[PDB]
RNA sequence: GUGAACAGCCUCUAGUUGAUAGAAUAAUGUAGAUAAGGGAAGUCGGCAAAAUAGAUCCGUAACUUCGGGAUAAGGAUUGGC
RNA sequence: CGUGGAGGUCAGUGACGAAGCCUAGACCGUAAGGUCGGGUCGAACGGCCUCUAGUGCAGAUCUUGGUGGUAGUAGCAAAUAUUCAAAUGAGAACUUUGAAGACUGAAGUGGGGAAAGGUUCCACGUCAACAGCAGUUGGACGUGGGUUAGUCGAUCCUAAGA
């Protein structure tokens, strides 16, 4: 289904531990996780802004807490192998906590 | 042709070559062995699971000291691996033997692995010691499945006890 | 270096580790289970006011490490005899009950999730018109059995764990004939068993545990993760759990459960029957832990004298705790931001 | 498109490093194109090639 | 810019982002640190670490070839406004 | 008993298959060895009487060449550090562009020379080998283009020296 849903990602406990040097790719990789894991997609493409969220303080310095939005939609190319994937894009808000996962009316 | 020993008939098969090719002569042994006797769409499946890791292939021969796998139970080994470079190799013989069992007019739902055989190329050098590379010689056969006077030295004693034996019956 | 009766330092075959010895039988006393399956709940400390003939702390109160141990009531599922040979001990009949929870159900599956759930479908059809195969097997353990062990799972979706395969055990039947033991098991069967039907306050008890794994330690090798049966711990409780104020003494009137502030570590609230064990006992929270009855009739003080506790600690062990219950939290803080 | 060739022309015609060249990601035939230094500088006149502004050192707190 | 300073540290112009990658995080190894109480009891042997350290003011012994010793030793101080 | 070559002879064997090689096949000899069948192969070769010698190998830390086990093992852990998207392409962690994050931090990872190298410079095409993974990239390969002086040097002068 082509679907757009809003959901808030704690980075901090999926990234407790982590070395310095890898905080902020290990970031990407989590985020790739995380998005497959609620759209069911192995396709998830971020979005450069979503990016630059990501790495916006350096390699060690990612937010605790990052509110995304997840699009699953159609391939459309016709020539990948999988039916869907996942879009990724950043959600700008003054602050990341309190907020639930809500869906979007696409309009 | 000149291939190795194989026991099948040429008239419902096809084959597939390839030499001096830059892949692990080990390593694409064990893939061999890993396909030898398989259908060809299990095979083929079967090689895309371990490009993708869900299954793997296991070492039988070469395997001192490496890791080991659950992914061996499958098999009852321990020790498995992931040869991708092999994998790619074969299976790119997998596809030329099936168009070749496909332009002869041969049923590809039968077709099985009936021979597949790696030996070893003439080794290349490079200089940095020996330091060589280990190249091979792939073949494969794909075959057709197809559904399925003794004359007796007796003496005259022996001839005897049949006889009274056919006399004492009916 | 080391104790060398504690080798090989291998892991230990199973998580649950074994009874190798249950008390020697008498069979004029009264049928009772000689063992007892609980989990590892943490540790506190309580104050004991000590009545201790010629001691330098005889009328004086100390303080004592103590473990908490989640004990609600096992169910009998089945019965085993065994005849002695000269080969030793071999288990002849098992006889099982009627019927068996999903609880129990999990330990006999890998993939209980994927199957047809079909166990035991077949066996309860014994109990079908007259439960003549049944009633033989008994006649078979009560006639030819010299040992009479029970089988008991524990009731894991009573506990805070995420675990729902229940632990399977046998646990030795002590005291009254072969026949008084076969009755007793049958009677209890599908029915539940107490920790206070099978200990006591004061009783000198044995914990037999899987050690806490430690991984490859430099010979090298295996560290932990042992199996361990230490003896002596003496019962400072017998808590309830359908009782409030368990941590609550004669000395101290606060009423309170046994629970710390903010849960314990690692594991939930006691919400069940507990043993507060002196000391400390071998694994770490959430182990199953097996309670055995003494092997020999104790012939200390220490297993005599009765245990008048004072004070249970139940501040947080999340950090450094300072306050017993959020309702004096609340009266030492006072009134914060948000409550107005 | 192998666009080396042409950052390094622009550079040079506008004056300013290799770092300094924003190449259009937009016009990438066009720009591919562009093999002469005459080419680069109509690229420069009509925006296809712009030169960035330099990184700011400010003596505020100094 | 800091600072005595071509020191170390950060930045502008210019240049580069090269070094096989991925997943895990047991012991051991190497490099870098911390530590109750005690304080050389260690060892052939205080080996190694620790402690000291800039600048201003005070103050400075034996010995001396009168030039030194000397930053001897030993004290006080240092931010912001 | 066996080998290279020489004189004589068997009017010896042979493209209807010499020699050689392979053989789970056969026979003779105490043995050195000899003979036969089958396969493979393609141009020469043998028995006997004699002549002649660079004439018989398990070794020599033997010579030259080839090849194993070790082993898919040791290793590719300095140079703080990369990441997102698009294009190209059969194929992209490594090419190109954009966006971010970093670094050298004017005793520079910047810009020039002497010497040395010799086309490495630039463009187009290209990836068999090489750049210790990869590669569509390259100081790689193929093909072309490019170095302009009365004033900058040499050339002139003398030095130690020859």
């Amino acid at each position: 289904d082509v679907v757009t849903r809003e959901y808030t990602i704690n980075l901090h406990k999926r990234l407790h531990g982590v070395s310095f040097k890898k905080r902020a790719p290990r970031a990407v990789k989590e985020i790739k996780k995380f998005a497959k894991l609620h759209m069911g997609t192995d396709d998830v493409r971020l979005a450069p802004e979503l990016n630059q969220a990501i790495w916006k303080r350096g390699v060690k310095g990612v937010e605790y807490r990052l509110r995304l939005r997840i699009s699953r939609k159609r391939n459309e190319e016709e020539d990948a192998k999988n039916p869907l994937f996942s879009y990724v894009e950043p959600v700008l808000v003054a602050s990341a906590k309190g907020l639930q996962t809500v869906v979007v009316e696409e309009d | 042709a000149r291939y190795g020993a194989t026991s099948t008939n040429p008239a419902k098969s096809a084959s597939a070559r390839g030499s001096y090719l830059r892949v692990s002569f080990k390593n694409t042994r064990e893939t061999a062995q890993a396909i030898n006797g398989w259908e060809l769409t299990k095979a083929q499946k079967y090689l895309e699971q371990v490009l993708d890791h869900q299954r793997a292939i296991p070492f039988r021969r070469f395997n001192s000291s490496i890791g080991r796998t659950a992914q061996g139970k499958e098999f009852g080994v321990t020790k498995a691996r992931w040869p991708a470079k092999s994998v790619k190799f074969v299976q790119g013989l997998l596809q030329n033997a099936a168009a070749n069992a496909e332009a002869k007019g041969l049923d590809a739902t039968k077709l099985y692995v009936s021979h597949i055989q790696v030996n070893q190329a003439p080794k290349q050098r490079r200089r940095t010691n020996k330091y060589e590379s280990s190249p091979s010689h792939i073949e494969l056969v794909v075959t057709e499945k197809e559904e399925a006077k003794k004359v007796v030295r007796l003496t005259s004693r022996q001839r005897g006890r049949i006889a009274a034996q056919k006399r004492i019956a009916a | 270096h080391g104790h060398l009766g504690f080798l090989p330092r291998k892991r230990a075959a199973s998580i649950r580790a074994r009874v190798k010895a249950f008390p020697k039988d008498d069979r004029s006393k009264p049928v009772a289970l000689t063992s007892f399956l609980g989990y590892k709940a943490g540790m506190t400390t309580i104050v004991r006011d000590l009545d201790r003939p010629g001691s330098k702390f005889h009328k004086r109160e100390v303080v004592e490490a103590v473990t908490v141990v989640d004990t609600p009531p096992v169910v009998v599922v089945g019965v085993v005899g065994y005849v002695e040979t000269p080969r030793g001990l071999r288990s002849l009949t098992t006889v099982w009950a009627e019927h068996l929870s999903d609880e129990v159900k999990r330990r006999f599956y890998k993939n209980w999730y994927k199957s047809k759930k079909k166990a035991f479908t077949k066996y309860s059809a014994k109990y079908a018109q007259d439960g003549a195969g049944i009633e033989r097997e008994l006649a078979r353990i009560k006639k030819y059995a010299s040992v009479v062990r029970v089988l008991v799972h524990t009731q894991i979706r009573k506990t805070p764990l995420a675990q729902k395969k229940a632990h399977l055990a046998e646990i030795q039947l002590n005291g009254g004939s072969i026949s008084e033991k076969v009755d007793w098991a049958r009677e209890h069967f599908e029915k539940t068993v107490a920790v206070d039907s099978v200990f006591e306050q004061n009783e000198m008890i044995d914990a037999i545990a899987v050690t806490k794994g430690h991984g490859f330690e430099g010979r090298a090798g295996q560290r932990g993760y042992h199996s361990r049966t230490s003896i002596n711990h003496k019962i400072y409780r017998v808590g309830k759990g359908d009782d409030e104020a368990n941590g609550a003494t004669s000395f101290d009137r606060t009423k309170k459960t046994i629970t710390p502030m903010g849960g314990f570590v690692h594991y939930g609230e006691i919400k069940n029957d507990f043993i507060m064990v002196k000391g400390c006992i071998p694994g770490n929270r959430k182990r199953i832990v097996t309670l055995r009855k003494s092997l020999y009739t104790n012939t200390s003080r220490k297993a005599l004298e009765e245990v008048s506790l004072k004070w249970i600690d139940t501040a947080s062990k999340f950090g450094k705790g300072r306050f017993q219950t959020p309702a004096e939290k609340h009266a030492f803080m006072g009134t914060l931001k948000k409550d107005l | 498109a192998n666009l080396r060739t042409q950052k390094r022309l622009a550079a040079s015609v506008v004056g300013v490093g290799k770092r300094k060249v924003w190449l259009d990601p937009n016009e990438t035939s066009e720009i591919a194109q562009a093999n002469s230094r005459n080419a680069i500088r109509k690229l420069v006149k009509n925006g296809t090639i712009v030169k960035k502004a330099v990184t700011v050192h400010s003596k505020s707190r100094t």
